[PDB]
Order: structure tokens, then C-alpha cells, then sequence
């Protein structure tokens, strides 16, 4: 964003005004992996309790 | 008789102006115009005001 972009301007007078530029920003996202730890189901102790692996 | 007030025929002031008259024929003088016309507009800025110039 240009701060000074209006100026008091003089039409009678001829005078040297200084420039300006024009800026960029970055935005930015981070990225955060998860995950869950290995979780142990093993067939067998389903099937001993008769219920569906 | 063409009358003009032409600065090419009068070459002179007081009493040593020399009027000059000229007796012309048919295509005596020939004035070609080369339609080579450029005219540009040229602007400046880092003033208070914009200035043009032709």
C-alpha cells in the first residue's frame, strides 16, 4: 500500500516533488503433518470375543 | 497585380528600402509539399504540475 498518494498541489508554482515506489508483501501458510501411533489389532483377539476383525 | 506583404520583397528600412517586384510566367515557381509532417507530444513529471510540449 502507497501511504502518500494524495499531494497539495500548487498550480501557479513549478516545484520539484519527490517519487515514490511501489512495495510487495508475502503472505504465507504453514504446513503441520500428524499422524497416530501404530495401534495394535491383531485378528486373534477379536475372534477369541467372536466379534468381526 | 498579386499585392503581398512578404519580408522577401521589401530588404531595406529608411531610405535605402529596395521594394522588389517580380514578373512571373506560367509555373515559374514551384512549391512541392513532402507530407512528411511529424509533430509529437512529449510530457514530463517530478513537478508539482505536468508540462507538455509540442
Amino acid at each position: 500500500k502507497i501511504q502518500g498518494l494524495v499531494r497539495p498541489r500548487d498550480p501557479y508554482s513549478n516545484a520539484d516533488v519527490a517519487a515514490k515506489d511501489l512495495r510487495q508483501l508475502v503472505d504465507n501458510t504453514i504446513k503441520v503433518a500428524s499422524g497416530t501411533p501404530p495401534i495394535n489389532i491383531p485378528p486373534s483377539m477379536l475372534r477369541w470375543i467372536q466379534k468381526n476383525p | 497585380i498579386i499585392i503581398t506583404d512578404s519580408p522577401a520583397l521589401v530588404s531595406g528600412a529608411a531610405e535605402t528600402l529596395r521594394h522588389s517586384t517580380l514578373g512571373l510566367t506560367t509555373g515559374a515557381i514551384l512549391i512541392e509539399q513532402n507530407q512528411d509532417f511529424d509533430s509529437t507530444v512529449v510530457d514530463g513529471t517530478g513537478k508539482q504540475n505536468i508540462t507538455r510540449q509540442y
